[PDB]
């Protein structure tokens, strides 16, 4: 029914230099209620390659993902593939499961003109939601990802792109996702789909229609949600933002001012929350560096890090994948947190054995793997 | 030598980063 806020900045003084200041901001719900008023726009790929495990898993976790939503949220339902085919639009999950039954594979991949015709569906109403999507091959129709750059989605929709096997565009999907504030899940076996699809239903809130607003006198520079201003349309979790702000050299003041606002999705209330960045000027280096908080410093820096390594091996720079991921490795260590070393073990890991198998398939698979890896990390639990 | 150094801290930088990762300092 609410949200707590804890806003942290890496530096309490200032000095002589031009500083990159980084902050990040802790979200956290608070007694969840059930999430309501939500619009979840499903888009299934149905392409030749769907036929057979992946297409029936698609659809029996599609009906199990209608059957979780809760009753107080609208369901659009796309099919593309050959042509987009709209089998409900801003209605409710009844009308779907005969529909779903007859779903039959055949055609190629038109994600392109799936997401126009979602958005334009999305932007219909005044809802928040999700766009939930499927595919398992790259697009037909437009296959350039600076395409999936420039276009205006809907605010307060998040996509959830569920790519499967070894085929599609981990990069455009990370760019949906990206623009998006949304989650992409590589699933290499249909069976992962059965059990996976039904979790992007959202259950229970802490808030809806949360919008972030950063009111800085200089530079801010999110790292992994778009904005200044962030606009969610819910917090299920906890969610971290984290950004970059340039403190000026020996400045002193109000640096900036982080308002959130947002709806009690219980008592339907707007509640606003304001947090300021006070910083002041150091007159010896010695105060000035025990005004910086490293853990967020480090914290801060991993996550760049983990972002560079999505690029890297989507641009088969392995080399440089191989240096980051050192990178990282140093940086959990420094902070002595099992949780962080393991994760990196885990991908210094397959890094290295694809070194090893030094192929196209292999660094692909991990260039996948590791893509959808930095967005779960970056924007849930 | 193809490092940089920080004045204010004393890391020492790579010449990718144009700002200090431990204290924050621009080039
Ligand atoms: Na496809
Ligand atoms: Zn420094």
């Amino acid at each position: 029914m609410t949200i707590s806020v804890k806003a942290e900045l890496s530096h309490k003084y200032s000095f002589t230099s031009p500083l990159k200041g980084v902050f990040r901001l802790i979200i956290v719900p608070e007694k969840v209620s059930t999430a309501r008023g939500f619009h979840y726009i499903i888009l299934l790929d149905t392409s030749g390659s769907m036929y057979g495990v992946k297409i029936e898993t698609a659809k029996q976790g599609a009906m199990e993902l209608l059957s979780r939503i809760p009753e107080g949220n609208k369901i659009s339902f796309l099919t593309f593939s050959n042509n987009v085919n709209i089998l409900s639009e801003y209605a409710d999950a009844p009308s779907l499961v005969q529909q779903i039954k007859q779903i039959r594979s055949g055609g190629q991949t038109v994600l392109y003109r799936a997401l126009e015709r979602a958005i334009e569906i999305a932007k219909k109403h005044d809802l928040p939601g999700y766009i939930i999507l499927l595919t398992d091959g790259q697009p037909t129709d437009v296959p350039e990802t600076d395409a999936y750059e420039k276009l205006n989605y809907p605010e307060a929709y998040k996509v959830i792109a569920f790519g499967i096997g070894d085929d599609y565009n981990e990069r455009l999907l990370k760019v949906i996702t990206d623009k998006t504030a949304g989650i992409l899940y590589h699933v290499e076996d249909a069976k992962e789909i059965a059990e996976m699809l039904p979790q992007s239903a959202v259950t229970e809130i802490g808030a809806k229609n949360v919008s972030i607003d950063i009111v800085s006198e200089t530079q801010v520079k999110l790292l992994n949600y778009p904005g200044p201003p962030v606009k969610l349309g819910a917090v299920e979790s906890v969610v971290r933002v984290y950004g970059e702000i340039i403190i000026p050299p020996n400045f002193t003041g109000r640096l900036a001012t982080v308002k959130i606002s947002y709806e009690d999705p219980l008592s339907s209330r707007i509640n606003r929350l304001e947090v300021n960045f006070d910083i002041t000027r150091a007159n010896d280096v010695k105060r000035f560096l025990d005004g910086i908080n490293n853990d967020l410093v480090n914290e801060y820096r991993y996550y760049e890090l983990m972002s560079k390594l999505a690029n890297q091996l989507n641009s088969n720079n392995l080399s440089e994948a191989t240096r980051t991921v050192e990178q990282m490795q140093m940086i959990a260590q420094q902070t002595r947190r099992m949780e962080l070393i393991e994760t990196t073990r885990r991908i210094s890991e397959s890094i290295e054995t694809t070194r090893r198998i030094g192929t196209v398939e292999q660094t692909r698979k991990i260039s996948k793997e590791i893509t959808s890896e930095v967005t779960k990390k970056l924007r849930s639990h | 030598p193809s490092t940089w150094k920080c004045n204010l801290c004393g890391y020492e930088n790579d010449d990718d980063a144009l700002f200090c990762i431990k204290c924050g300092a621009q080039k």
